[PDB]
């Protein structure tokens, strides 16, 4: 299987904060990496697919870019109501998720 | 989309339907191949063989390294950016392969940190620790012959004899190597050379290479025989004489609304002579779009067609009209050989030219006769539960088309000639007629 | 758009076969999509199980759970079912029937892109 | 039937005439091939190699048995009757091959009564008693290597080394086997696969197989090199890993009133330029009927043409007119290369383009000159007993045609272009002209 | 002579230019090959293997000697004069090869004076003193296997086992020899057969043969891989079973005012569809004369094209007009596959179909757009210093053509279909239309 | 139809060559048929010897007597001759010059069918 | 050579008798098996060629049929004037005859 | 026709590089010919050195003196130069710049014919 | 290299003399053999090229002919003013000369 790592692993923020996180892969996966939006207790959703494309209904503050084995996500001006996000690969079977850092309440 | 009932009457019977699959999403692994054996345990029986061998091998390997250095010297981090002015002239495939080579150089450096460990291997297959978590394998050519044949017989024969055997073995190895790694290899940057061809540097034993690398899937042999497993040379070392190869191992993707349909050709009767239809046997349908396919480059199994690229090719409007019902646009050719097929079986129903071959009904003992107005006969169990054709006795099912199959005729097409010199003759005659009319 | 519902026995004894039927509305199951099952054990994350093609009979399964699993589809009721065998202590989870989107990228060679967008409500199976 | 005198003037000189022969009436024999060596005498040096090898071989061999069972399960005695509904779709060749397989099952059962004796063979070639009158031979792959190399050196090297050599040998054997016996073999029911291809299961040594079977004829090598000796797989055993093969050994039948005539092409002069005729080189005549022949699939010897089937193909009326005397229908092509032949010898008479090549008469020391109106010169001993052409000095005979050969002219045909892209260009231009006229 | 700017707009981008070289002026050397090993040191372990082997080999070798004797019996010193009446029928190449054979007979006799010395060789490679100044080399088949494997294990195994191994080895050697030296060899007089094919009588080790003969040059591998090193059989001895071979080793001559030009194909846009041009990729120019070349028979290196003969072929006037500027005469074909190239690089300048592929300017971050009226875009550093195409990031130079490249259009040509069955369909439809108009 | 006559020396000494000429009437020896010889020793049955083609120069002989036998044909007199060498004790027989019919059957592959229909009166050779 | 056997080997009958006999081959010979008519002291003749075809001038009572290695001949209402018959193969060189049973006078 | 002149240092010390420039009049150096150098030591005969093509950049050199020699051409002045390294005791000679004629003969195979017709006046180099 | 020999090696003649000489080669060289005209102390010239062709400005008395490895030159009615002549090969690199016999003054 393809293994994913993330850095860093801490997201404790309030309204109006800017962050950047990185997802690394065991080998090159083109742009088959997606930043998801997991919803507690029901069907999840999506933030960015194909590593640079913004999902509809998402604030334009989020951005994503990467190449080869290294990909990055950039966020600004947090709203702390949202809960869960991850980096995921669909390059090789089976589909797997990374460790992840999500919106956390302090 | 195709009109099978009309086509069966000009001798084109429905065959097997197959799925369409193409390679994608490769997984990469690196491996070292050393092209010179270790002769430490027989060092007193070598003479001047090794120096001459190394001169010859250096002559072979120098241009490959020269070709790699062109892309290696002109590529750097900004993604990665190539220098077009220095490169000059290239195709898209070469440029993408250069990007891949630059991507592989990092692990190349990590592996090259173990040069002295590589030079000391004394077995055919050796494992080494690149990192605490990562390992790299080394395969050495002719090492098995040294270890199993020449070393165990040192005292039984004389030193000169051992030297002569070693010289012969090295020369045979070079004779086998030169077709793949010689001047024929003018473009090593690409990544389209098959793993079978690359394994000539290890005596042609690609099975051992793939087994050691650890690949394991259910589509393994299908990927092998479709020429879908490739490798790329990433580094050449001219003082230790070894190379580093990156192997690409893909998966197979099925195209959703596509299939390949086969047609079985059978001769038929018209105007006291025998004819065959000139129509392609394999037809590709994608989303109700019909085309040809260069199927000679693919692997054909009972359930699917497996290809390393998309091989669809265009088709004329007249042929498309032929396959959809207009049988008067389908050309035909005269039969002069006795080897052409005369009957076929489809969905348990027999289609046969009962003028060329003799047909009997086993159930009633009566003959089955075809008139001079018919092309061929459909035989099923509404008329003949069991049929006899020469040696063969066969029991039949029920047809699912029109009940009036054998009483309704068809419109025929125009004759053609497909011989190569006949093409030039026909073109010349047509041009002369066109000039004569004017 | 597409609506989904998972149905099956709420409580089953250990080592007993589990059949789960997902009923699809808002679309035809014969679509050119992939219908997949995802397992989310409580206290843990998500795990893909397998799928069957909408427009063909091909199937695909996770290597960890391949031997015990089967997937089938029915066009008449527009329902697809999963069969799991030999349920165990950790098999307690919530099962989602999802659609998987695929995109084909041609650039010299071929790369297929797969991601999850639409799932189902989910029902809990107790061992 | 052909007009040789008129043809020689457009550079088509008469060559050798040959007979026409086709295979028929095969004699059948059975033989066993076991695809795993016996390792009883080195049982302590095998490790875990044999289990992995058996898993891989079982994966290879299972689909072949699956393919055979389809015909085996649906055929029974009434002659023998097949069940068409179960078979579904098949060609005539497949159905006949299935009949043959059913015929072979009886001797298959008799041989299979000796399974434990087959499993115990320890030589490359072993004979066993099937009956008091009938015997069966067993060939075992890699047994010679086991018996001659690995066993005699048991104590000279360590056990692990012996295991590695055996692993490498088995992997190389599989690497050679997969081209013939892998997924490429989708239809094993047929009987068209050559014995040379089949013998890859025994390392490619078909000579030993044929010698042990005991065949002996004067046409042996002609039958081998025409691909006329075939074999069919009749039974696969997956617990002992062996196969049973039936070999077909035919005779050659000469077709009575048929022959193949060869033509030798020579360049000729017309309008201050050099030309060559675009006409097939081999022509088949059967009962005064002229046709083409796909001779690339046959064996050409000095006295006859030997084929495994009838390869006749049709000819256009224009070309048939060309070969019978109407030289204005024979197309031609411009010469731009220096490698085209410029003279030939037929029945002791020289035909030469003495404009391109320099010709002298040795007897008188005088030059032999060709004018701008002639195509080429006939040279015989009524004018030149000995001729000199460049390096060659040759003495000549007497012509048997018209005395006025060199004073009578011919009517020429129209130019053509045979390049593949030029065909598309010419077709497009002709279509555009046809549209422009309308 | 070619119009590159006009051609680049229909997707034919300028590639590499190469020199043209042909073989000439060979140097000749003689060598002996003995096709039976010496078994003096294991004479008690041979049984009846050698007699059967000699019978089989004699049957193989007799027709070759028969074919040589025809020319040997009918040639004598006057230069040398051949007897045309006895020969009967022959090509020019056969006659020249016969002259060469007669020239070689003298050294053949000098070598044949050492028959007893030839029969006694006991190594794979042996030197013998033909004269005080001249030497001759002997290569013996299978001698290394005898000396290294069978002899050292005499007491380890039983006599029957040694005999069986020898029988198997000889049968395998014959199985490999038969394709080259069997009935396929109907004309041994010629000198066009490659040294690689000849070396099958020595197990396929041509490297050892060429090294012992002593040839040395910088163009060695280029001569090998262009199939330019040939050999001719000069004498066959049926009581000692050996042959004498003369090797021809040429040089390479460069043709002074000639070159081969390559074209790189790229798809382009017209009328909301994608197209590709049907034009040959390699073009030969000699003294400002344009022609085709059958380059599949030659060796292509980075700087030159190397051929064993002149391979020029003619071109039509329409295609010649296509290549010199009239783009409306160049045909085209519809694109239905995703594997066709979409961009290329020439002299540091990018040519790309920016409708099929996304193009971006890295310097300014702005998109690069192509309208529906354009075929493809030229991209250089007057507008885009660095460009991004999918993965690739590339820096660019300056174009040397017209500044108004992207604002000036071109005239297009007519569509075609190049499929083989489509050719017959189109010819039939054109003939039907021609008849309908009349 | 075709008439045939065997002619030759009635009595020949042992180990002396035997020449037998069969003269053909009612037809041409250049027919597309086969002219064979059959030997029937008294007290025994029939056994085939060999043939030569009417429309070509090819020949075929029995393996048991191949070395001692030769067959030739003459179009001018329409007569075909057999030459046998080293006559022995058992060579006393009656020799028949016969016409052989051949049929070709095409069904996927080729099979040739051969049988005897017309023979000659026969003559006796005494050793 | 191909070897032929026959069963049974006794034919002693008078006017008005029905018999069936079988000829077996060492291997399959298609239909290249013929039932001949040998005549004492002169040129013989033929009964059935190609294993199922009746010769001219022969009573329609005789019949023949077979496959693979086994072939059979059926006779009815004998006339004891005729003398000799056999099964013969023309599949392989040389042409050979079987053991045979013919019309015999008791 | 073509006129030639050799120019260079008359006397050079041993082991010092020697540059010799032949200037061509009566023709263009870009002709489809070969421009060669020939060395004639006093008391000895002639021996060939090498050449450069007129219509291309290819060069050819004698094996005995290959490592020490270089040849170049200049179209602007129509002059071609030879560079020799490590001059020794025997290197005293006269140097000729020569036009070399070539003829291609096609008879089944290709043979190239080369011969010397016109040279330069020559100059002397002293070590 | 290809080695050339000549026979004989003595040409001491006066006005009005006829001679024949031979040049032999280590192997066949076609007709790539030339009889040259060397001039003392300046540019030489040529007598016969391609082994049978007379150079311009040369008396028609000279003739040449040969094959394979053996070639011959024939001269008549000498004029003793000329000085030097040789046989030379241009078949293989490097180009070489034979031993030679030239016009000699006694
Ligand atoms: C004819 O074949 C069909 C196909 O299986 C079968 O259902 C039907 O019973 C058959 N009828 C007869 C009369 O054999
Ligand atoms: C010409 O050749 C024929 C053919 O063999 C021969 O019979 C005849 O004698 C020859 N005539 C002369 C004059 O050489």
């Amino acid at each position: 299987d393809i293994q994913l790592t993330q850095s860093p692993s801490s997201l404790s923020a309030s309204v109006g904060d800017t962050v950047t996180i990185t997802c690394q892969a065991s080998q090159g996966i083109g742009n088959n990496l997606h930043w998801y939006q997991q919803k507690p207790g029901k069907a999840p959703k999506l933030l960015i697919y194909r590593a640079s494309s913004l999902q509809s209904g998402i604030p334009s503050r989020f951005s994503g870019s990467g190449s080869g084995t290294d990909y990055t996500l950039t966020i600004s001006s947090l709203q702390p109501e949202d809960f869960a996000y991850y980096c995921q690969q669909g390059y090789s079977y089976p589909f797997t998720f990374g460790p992840g850092t999500k919106v956390d309440i302090k | 989309i195709l009109h099978y009932e009309k086509l069966s009457k000009i001798g084109l019977v429905k065959g097997v339907t197959r799925k369409y699959k193409i390679k994608s999403n490769p997984l990469t692994k690196d491996i070292v191949i050393k092209m010179i054996p270790n002769v430490s345990n027989m060092s007193q029986c070598t003479g001047s063989v090794m120096e001459n061998y190394k001169t010859r091998l250096n002559g072979i390997l120098t241009p490959i390294k020269g070709a790699l250095e062109i892309y290696k010297n002109n590529t750097h981090d900004l993604g990665v950016i190539m220098a077009g002015v220095a490169i000059g002239i290239a195709t898209a495939a070469q440029i993408t392969a250069g990007v891949a080579l630059y991507e592989a150089m990092k692990n190349a450096d990590n592996i090259n940190k173990l040069k002295s460990s590589i030079e000391s291997t004394n077995e055919a297959v050796v494992k080494l620790q690149e990192t605490a978590e990562k390992t790299v394998y080394v395969l050495t050519a002719l090492q098995d012959y040294i270890n199993t044949n020449l070393v165990p017989t040192i005292d039984k024969i004389s030193c000169k004899q051992t030297e002569l055997s070693l010289d012969l073995a090295l020369s045979k190895y070079l004779s086998d190597l030169l077709f793949v790694f010689g001047p024929n290899l003018q473009d090593p940057v690409s990544n389209s050379m098959t793993i079978q061809a690359i394994s000539q540097a290890f005596g042609g034993n690609y099975e051992t290479l793939l087994r050691t690398l650890g690949y394991a899937t259910e589509d393994f042999d299908d990927l092998l025989e479709s020429d879908s497993i490739t490798g790329q040379i990433i580094y050449v070392d001219l003082s230790s004489y070894y190379i580093i190869v990156r192997v690409y191992f893909p998966i197979l993707t099925e195209i959703q609304q596509a299939y390949i349909q086969e047609l079985l050709p059978v001769s038929f009767n018209n105007d006291n002579s025998e004819w065959i239809s000139i129509v392609p046997n394999f037809i590709l349908v994608r989303n109700t779009l019909i085309s040809n396919i260069e199927i000679g480059f693919c692997l054909i199994t009972k359930r699917s067609v497996i290809c390393n690229q998309d091989y669809a090719t265009p088709m004329t409007n007249n042929m498309r009209e032929c396959l959809t019902g207009s049988t008067e646009k389908c050309p035909r050719e005269l039969v002069v050989s006795s080897h052409v097929p005369r009957f076929a079986l489809s969905n348990g129903v027999l289609f046969a030219n009962c003028i060329s071959v003799t047909c009997q009904c086993q159930t009633t003992g009566r003959a089955i006769s075809q008139s001079g107005e018919q092309t061929l006969l459909m035989i099923d169990n509404t008329t003949c539960p069991t049929a006899v054709l020469g040696n063969v006795i066969i029991s039949l099912g029920k047809y699912l088309g029109s009940v009036n199959y054998n009483s309704e005729g068809i419109a025929i097409g125009p004759p053609v000639f497909t011989d190569k010199v006949d093409i030039s003759s026909q073109i010349s005659s047509m041009n002369q007629s066109l000039q004569q009319s004017k | 758009q597409v609506q989904l519902q998972e149905s099956g026995p709420g409580v089953v004894k250990p080592s007993e076969t589990l059949s789960l039927t997902c009923a699809v509305s808002g679309g035809s199951i014969s679509d050119s999509y992939r219908w997949s099952w995802i397992r989310q054990p409580p206290g843990k994350g998500l795990e893909w199980i397998g799928y069957i093609y909408g427009s063909s009979t091909s199937t695909n399964y996770n290597p960890s759970l391949k031997s015990r699993v089967t997937i089938s589809k029915d066009t008449s009721k527009n329902q697809f079912s999963l069969n799991l065998s030999s349920l165990t202590a950790a098999d307690t989870a919530v099962y989602y029937c999802v659609r998987v989107v695929q995109y084909l990228e041609w650039f010299v060679d071929l790369i297929e892109v797969n991601w999850f967008d639409v799932w189902g409500p989910g029902v809990l199976v107790t061992v």
